């Protein structure tokens, strides 16, 4: 109700004044101000989505102002808080709120502190922009918006510079993707004429009597934007070197922020991608195969960061098989609850690799249920979820119910994708915690206790179980693709996939429980270490993707270490100054010669004559 | 009527400060920064007073102010100055970088202080001459005077006559590479009259009477070459932009705004004026060597400016990849591509200027100027890194500055004319990221012992300071909110655009 800009400027605003207090102010004052400003937004989202409640979900539109206006070219700041949208807002403005909640009490003690909370609140501001906005060129601004904050997060700490020179390869990354987003939007411009979601909506079938080949290029180059920002195979680089910033930025790049542009986009078009099914098929082509190469990475290092990453992408990419198996409301549903877990499992992580105290790693640690069991209890609950547990958990029921779409879409291979994620979340599930927390504590893990981070545990303990999966997401008031239901079968599948879940968790006790000797004979047999050095390259496609271009990037920069051009049209400057050096040559000053240049003019001055 | 006195206040304070130089040597700066107010007082006025908004289709002459005077008549050579809506964006953009010129200068007395000034003013006035330029004689006379300062300046001031390396290579490349072309562009001029004085019977140089002068095909073709060979060495265009980076990083930052900010600016203003009207022919069959030649120059221009190890030759070489979208925009048939480009080309004298100003701030806080050898100073420096972590934003696509949205309507109207070399064209973002990141991470990012002289850091002044503030917040609002500016110029642009379709 007119309060969709405090949204925006709230946090915004607030930015600004870290940006230039630039650590002048005091622990205290920076750390209200910097909670302060997503508190705000958290609480007037809320207060317009109790009212979108009472607005019977009927939308509500905001233009601020036009931004550019040509008379053919009308672009505006219009703001659309539909139901899509308020959802996307309500995990953003809750879970940036929890996470950084958390960060008020992780990054005291060190510096940098009014400059971290300076651009996460840009961080969170540009989220919001791209999912509230009506214009595909504002949610353009969403785009990049959050990637330069990615950039400045990742690279947060400037000193050693891995982590310093870790974030350019994602910020080259993203600016491929958003290339090949723009593309899309040049292409819409040229076709259709206005860029509104909606008078696009029923634009399209109007203006396409006649031509539709072009469209297939408009919007499978719109979906290798999408795939990029977040995570997919043709663009699947970044995600594992994004690890290398502070726990509370791997959270919300990893968790439901950042990631969940390339969601947004897909959801928001799914009219304009019902106008040509094919490329809505070839999303799921792509996550179907993407769940195959995302999962078992994390079984490989030996590295926390790098498992909660690599899962990530396996959920990220299931996604993309939901929306295209035409099950919309339910793929957000899966999000609804996505973010719960995740969030919660990256931040439980951070508190005990403050209390492991330079560790990274994963084999050296055992016996950490009696070390603090508050951190035993977070892995536990996200893992269930995860798994696709029956018992209590809140995400098994969007598994469920999407793969009961999946098979009302009726595609053998893609329940066959199903089945086999359900089976390699389970093996990643309980494996970390049972290679880390048991066994014996030769390194001890100092536990810390404390309520300024008890309290958001206890919130995020309890909005991460199935107490979270009543909370229905508003989705009856953009009135999507219906969802397609079927019965009798519904408890089939529910049990199927808990027997996929129980013997991948028994499984990974089983690794546990025998002498794991077998386990090093796997990760010391020669074939072993070839696929675990051939997905170490993870299908080469990081290997490919440097070698294909960058290298003969830096040969070109390497032959273009001297500038060629200029030189080359030096040479009028070259020969003149030789001619000129020459002709000074020719000067004697005997004076023969001189007289002798006459007769060799008049000679040759007749005979010029005389051949005129 | 105010057109005669906008373009003799920068000789009248040239003269002024050279006088009041006997009477003491605080004057010249606090004459100069008066004399500048004037200027931009004069040009606000032309914005506010103007009807700017005008008639879209009031044919190619229309001019809300216009003065006549009778120079030579023996050719009808005439002072015709008249000013345009898109000139006035000229206009306004220079007497502010005029302003920043002379701030930038502000505590610098040397031996002498008042030929500095009357310089600096003489440069300046020359470029607002050539925006205000309707006759070609007058149009070529200050395009070649305002070009003879400069070599002053870059000689005597680019260091005081210790080494041989600020005059025989810099100044002497940045002086032939210009005026080589500006005699071919003249004899250009000459054979156009000529052609004109037989089809007609008089001597005229005027731009109304020769825009439409009967000419047989594959005559002024040739003319088309020589009229952009004229603006394809002034802008840095691919075969000839080697005085660039040379004249950027030899001259002081203040003669370096001068040269980048504003004199890349007059060569787009002739393609859009001078070159595109009077040959539409010429340029419909020249438009994809065009084409070529821009996206060459994007390319380019990135690559060059990722393998440099110092800053002054590093945004020299920004400026050479931002001006291949202006020329693409140009020699394209869309008015959405040129309205493009003017605010592209605003925002490229904005965005230049900043950089400019704070990498000369820094090598005077430092006395160090390659790149790679510092590094880490953040910690130290309190305002200027910062700001310009800000400004090497501005200078990719960054949405709230003016840049993302100047190039990215270029591309719009580039895809609507032709798909194949705009879809080239847009790469041209990645290899901007590229080459602003690597200007970020070697010079403030990473540890300060990278350098023994990066462990005592002085302060920075309150006017800097306040002439950072001013650009980087006049910067966001022409990315917010473009409107006012493209209102503006939508006439002048139409009628081009409509000229350029009709006579084709």
């Amino acid at each position: 109700m007119n309060m969709l800009a405090l949204t925006i400027i709230l946090p915004l605003i607030g930015f600004v004044l870290l940006a230039f207090s630039r650590g002048r102010w005091s622990e205290n004052v920076s750390a209200i101000v910097g909670v302060g400003s997503v508190g705000l937004a958290a609480l007037v989202t809320a207060f317009i989505g109790v009212d979108f409640f009472a607005n019977g979900e009927q939308t509500y539109s905001q233009p601020l102002w036009t931004w550019m206006s040509v008379g053919d070219f009308n672009i505006g700041f219009n703001l659309v808080l539909d139901g899509l949208s308020l959802t996307m807002l309500s995990v953003v403005t809750g879970v940036g709120f929890l996470i950084h909640m958390y960060a008020s009490w992780y990054m005291r003690g060190e510096e940098g502190y009014s400059r971290f909370f300076a651009y996460t609140n840009l961080f969170i501001a540009s989220m919001v922009v791209l999912v509230l906005a009506d214009n595909l060129l504002l949610m353009y601004l969403g785009w990049e918006g959050v990637g330069l904050c990615s950039y400045l997060l990742i690279g947060f700490y400037y000193t050693d510079p891995k982590n310093g020179a870790a974030a350019m390869k994602a910020f080259v990354v993203t600016r491929v993707g958003d290339v090949f987003l723009a593309f899309a939007l040049f292409i819409l411009y040229n076709e259709l004429g206005t860029l509104n979601f909606r008078e696009m909506v029923e634009l399209a079938p109007a203006h396409f009597a006649d031509g539709n080949n072009m469209l297939m290029w408009a919007t499978l180059m719109l979906l290798g934007g999408a795939v990029g920002k977040s995570a997919q195979l043709p663009l699947q680089t970044w995600l594992a070197d994004a690890m290398a910033g502070p726990t509370p930025v791997s959270a919300l790049i990893h968790a439901a922020t950042m990631v969940t542009a390339g969601v947004y986009l897909i959801a928001r078009t799914h009219g304009l991608f019902l106008m040509t099914p094919e490329v809505l098929h070839l999303v799921g082509i792509v996550g179907a195969v993407t769940l195959l190469l995302a999962g078992f990475a994390a079984l490989v290092q030996t590295d926390i960061k790098r498992v909660l990453a690599y899962s990530t992408m396996s959920q990220i990419g299931y996604m993309f098989l939901a929306l295209g198996v035409q099950a919309w409301d339910a793929a957000i549903f899966h999000l609804m609850t996505h973010a719960f877990f995740k969030a919660l499992l990256f931040l439980a992580s951070g508190s005990v690799i403050l209390a492991c105290h330079h560790e990274q790693n994963i084999f050296k640690m055992g016996g950490l249920r009696k070390s603090i069991p508050l951190v035993y209890l977070c892995f536990l609950v996200g893992g269930a979820a995860l798994s696709a547990l029956p018992l209590v958990t809140a995400g098994f029921f969007s598994k469920d119910e999407i793969l009961a779409g999946a098979m009302a879409n009726g595609h053998i291979n893609l329940m066959v994708a199903g089945l086999v994620g359900a089976f390699m979340t389970s093996l990643y599930t309980f494996r970390m915690i049972f290679i880390v927390f048991h066994g014996k504590e030769q390194i001890h893990a100092h536990a810390v206790k404390g309520v300024t981070h008890s309290l958001p545990l206890i919130v995020l303990l309890i909005l991460s179980t199935f107490v979270g999966a009543l909370i229905v997401p508003p989705l009856q008031g953009v009135l999507p693709q219906t969802t397609e239901l079927a019965h009798g079968s519904m408890l089939t599948l529910e049990i199927t996939s808990g027997v996929v879940a129980v013997v991948g968790i028994l499984l990974a006790a089983w690794l546990w429980l025998g002498k794991r000797t077998l386990v090093t004979s796997i990760a010391n047999s020669a074939p072993g270490r070839l696929l675990s050095t051939w997905w170490y390259n993870a299908w080469g496609f990081d290997w490919l993707y440097d070698k294909v271009f960058v290298k003969p990037f830096l040969g070109i920069a390497w032959l273009l270490k001297r500038d060629p051009l200029n030189s080359m049209m030096n040479i009028p400057a070259v020969l003149s100054r030789f001619a000129g050096k020459g002709l000074l040559l020719s000067e004697n000053g005997y004076l023969r010669w001189y007289v002798a240049s006459m007769s060799i003019g008049a000679v040759v001055v007749l005979a010029l004559l005389m051949v005129l | 009527m105010l057109l005669p006195w906008l373009i003799l206040i920068p000789f009248i304070g040239g003269f002024l400060c050279w006088q009041t130089e006997r009477f003491g040597v605080k004057v010249p700066r606090w004459i100069a920064l008066i004399t500048m107010g004037l200027t931009l007082a004069l040009s606000l006025q032309l914005w506010l007073q103007g009807g700017y908004s005008l008639t879209q289709s009031a044919g190619i002459p229309q001019w809300q102010s216009e003065f006549d005077m009778p120079w030579i008549p023996r050719f009808g050579i005439s002072i015709h100055l008249a000013i345009d809506g898109l000139s006035l964006l000229m206009v306004v953009l220079t007497g502010l970088l005029g302003v920043l010129a002379v701030l930038c200068s502000w505590k610098e007395i040397e031996k002498y202080q008042g030929f500095f000034h009357l310089n600096l003013m003489w440069i300046l006035g020359g470029v607002i001459g050539v925006f205000l330029a309707i006759d070609m004689f007058l149009f070529f006379f200050f395009w070649e005077m305002m070009l003879v300062p400069m070599y002053f300046l870059i000689a005597l001031w680019g260091h005081k006559a210790s080494d041989g390396k600020t005059r025989i290579t810099a100044a002497t490349k940045f002086f032939i590479y210009t005026q080589a072309s500006g005699l071919v562009m003249l004899i250009a001029i000459l054979a156009l009259v000529f052609v004109h004085y037989n089809a007609t019977g008089v001597w005229t140089f005027n731009y109304e009477e020769l825009l439409n002068t009967p000419m047989s095909s594959g005559v002024e073709y040739l003319l088309m070459l020589g009229f952009f060979i004229a603006f394809a060495v002034k802008m840095p265009v691919v075969p000839l932009h080697g005085w660039l980076p040379d004249a950027h990083s030899q001259a002081p930052t203040a003669g370096s705004v001068d040269l980048a900010g504003i004199l890349l600016k007059t060569a787009a203003y002739g393609l859009l004026r001078f070159s595109l009207p009077l040959f539409p022919n010429a340029s419909a069959e020249f438009a994809p060597i065009a084409m070529w030649l821009g996206v060459i120059g994007i390319f380019y221009g990135a690559w060059m400016a990722f393998a440099q190890t110092d800053i002054k030759r590093l945004i020299a070489y920004t400026s050479v990849s931002h001006m291949g979208f202006v020329l693409i925009a140009i020699y394209t048939g869309s008015q959405l591509a040129y309205q493009g480009a003017v605010i592209q080309m605003i925002a490229h004298g904005l965005s230049a200027a900043g950089l400019f100003i704070l990498c000369g701030q820094l090598y005077e806080r430092i006395h160090t100027r390659d790149m790679r050898m510092m590094g880490g100073l953040w910690s130290k420096m309190k305002w200027l890194p910062a700001l310009s972590l800000f400004f090497a934003v501005a200078t990719l696509g960054m949405p709230g500055t003016g840049n993302f949205v100047g190039e990215f309507m270029i591309l719009f109207g580039s895809f609507q004319v032709v798909p194949v070399i705009t879809v080239i064209s847009t790469f041209g973002l990645v290899f901007a990221s590229v080459y602003s990141l690597a200007m970020l991470h070697r010079a403030y990012f990473g540890k300060a012992k990278s350098q023994i002289a990066s462990q005592e850091l002085p302060g920075m002044s309150l006017r800097e300071l306040f002439m950072i503030l001013l650009l980087v917040v006049l910067l966001v609002l022409l990315g917010f909110y473009p409107q006012p500016i493209l209102d503006t110029s939508h006439s002048a642009i139409g009628n081009i655009q409509q000229w350029f379709v009709n006579s084709v």
